[PDB]
């Protein structure tokens, strides 16, 4: 669980969530899987390395368009 | 000079696009991926308009203007029904509702959702109205039969659809006299399914027919009994039903949708989203 | 509660469900031809010798909104079918028809000479004030 996890400092937690929000499960847990080798520990080791990279690396237009289309809808909403 | 030269690029582009539309021996994208008296009276007015110096003065002064409202009413009367069919067909209502049967509408059906009492939200063809704005039954202005559908609002079966409210034996324009076969239900579009198209159908009634089969308990909050098919229902009544009016809007998910699913539908909110050495030397690259 | 049962997958059939959502595919081919095809709808403006017409066409090639000065309603209130104001009026009429059709977004690709035309610029000014967007939303991958 990225947000609840207190070992990660709060500034890093937000930055990790923004960059890797796609990897956060519906439960809120951050799920990462590679399985790039036939050895489980190497697969785990690859997972471990990514976390270290994620920790180190971590350490709106959409809203405007919705207003524009909503404004267009209101003007488009004229048959009274 | 012998070869013809289009004096604008777009003319070639439009001609090429028109050329591409027709099939050709050479490969193209599409193949792989695919009364009189009234007019004479009208013309007399046009000559008068041209003669008017004031209109000419505005044109040279580039200050002339036109009233949109006046044009809109005239357009509906003249060729509005034909454009009405295009929107319905483009959205796939005919294929989904009548299994491909196409009808030119003749009654200029118009619907709007009453916002309290001050104003009423229009329902255009292809309109966008939020489910929060559909908590109430809409006003319809145009015997007769009036029917409501959520074409893609069904949550379990693709072909099936649900009725919002169905009125039968509508006399002339007044709709309060129609039999309330189906009680009104607010829209309940599933989250993550985007825009659901709801079509409002008006059918000419040659003779009054009691649709006891289509009568539903009032109030009814069961989806199992709301499910129906337009095609078979229309086929059963195709003899006395000829569609002439249309009105349809698109709705997204909204906070009211949660209320509709829980308060009266009394079920969980539906959520969906489209999803886009020796022994080991042989296994590894090294060997 | 029996009602609580919900199907695993939806059965949305609306043709514009993905297009309105933004997930629908945009033409990414025609790399050897100009201009880009990454538009769901396009504005086609055709000025004839005596009439000015503006159309909005979807990728499938079916015009959904068609505005023409030859139409009786507009012309009776329009002094001369060919004029700068006519382009403004047809733009507002096309917008109103765009308002009628429910289409809010379209891609316009004026030519160098057409773009320089004041009538087309005023027509675009009519479109922007009416809310019709000359730029469509980007597709969602």
């Amino acid at each position: 669980h990225l947000a609840s996890a207190d070992w990660i400092e709060e500034p890093v937690r937000q930055k990790i969530a923004l960059t890797h929000k796609n990897k956060i499960n519906k439960a809120g847990e951050l799920v990462l899987t590679s399985e790039s080798s036939r050895y489980q520990f190497r697969n785990l080791a690859e997972c471990l390395q990514k976390i270290r990279d994620m920790i180190a690396e971590a350490s709106d237009a959409r809203l405007q368009r919705l207003r524009i289309e909503k404004m267009n809808r209101e003007r488009l909403r004229q048959k009274r | 000079e012998r070869l013809e030269k289009y004096r604008s690029f777009e003319r070639y582009r439009r001609r090429a696009e028109q050329e591409a539309r027709a099939p050709h021996w050479w490969r193209t994208y599409r193949e792989h991926f695919v009364r009189t008296q009234k007019l004479l009276e009208r013309k007399h007015f046009l000559r008068e308009l041209r003669a008017n110096v004031e209109e000419e003065r505005a044109a040279r002064l580039r200050t002339a203007s036109i009233p949109l409202e006046a044009v809109r009413a005239e357009w509906e009367r003249t060729c509005g029904p034909y454009h009405k069919q295009r929107l319905a067909e483009y959205y796939g209502l005919y294929r989904d509702l009548f299994h491909g049967a196409t009808f030119v509408p003749w009654v200029p059906l118009h619907v709007a959702y009453a916002v309290g009492e001050e104003d009423l939200i229009p329902v255009y063809h292809g309109n966008e109205v939020t489910p929060t704005e559909a908590s109430r039954a809409p006003e319809v202005t145009y015997l007769w039969t009036l029917l409501f559908i959520n074409l893609d609002g069904h949550l379990l079966e693709p072909d099936a659809e649900y009725v919002h409210w169905l009125l039968t034996n509508i006399p002339s324009n007044r709709v309060a006299e129609g039999q309330e076969t189906c009680p009104y239900l607010p829209p309940f579009p599933a989250r993550g399914s985007g825009f659901h198209r709801f079509a409002f159908l008006l059918f000419k009634q040659d003779k009054p027919i009691n649709f006891s089969e289509d009568t539903r308990p009032s109030p009814c909050y069961q989806l199992a009994q709301r499910t129906f098919r337009t095609f078979d229902f229309y086929k059963r009544h195709q003899e006395a039903m000829t569609p002439a009016g249309l009105a349809f809007f698109q709705c997204r998910w909204d906070d009211s949708v949660t209320h509709t699913f829980h308060q009266l539908l009394d079920m969980r909110e539906p959520v969906f989203e489209f999803v886009r050495l020796r022994y080991l030397d042989r296994y590894r690259d090294s060997h | 509660k029996e009602n609580e049962a919900v199907a695993p997958e939806f059965t949305n059939r609306n043709p514009r469900n993905l297009e309105l959502l933004g997930v629908a595919r945009k033409e990414r081919g025609w790399a050897t031809v100009w201009p880009n095809r990454e538009f769901w709808h396009r504005l086609r403006v055709v000025k004839t010798q005596h009439h000015v017409e503006a159309f909005v066409e979807h990728l499938n090639g079916q015009v959904v909104v068609s505005a023409s000065t030859r139409e009786w309603a507009i012309k009776k209130h329009l002094y001369s079918t060919r004029n700068v104001v006519a382009c403004e009026s047809i733009g507002r009429v096309l917008a109103q028809r765009c308002l009628e059709a429910g289409i809010n977004f379209m891609v316009y690709q004026p030519t160098p000479w057409e773009a320089s035309s004041d009538s087309i610029k005023r027509l675009q000014n009519a479109m922007t004030e009416s809310g019709v967007m000359l730029r469509e939303p980007r597709r969602i991958y």
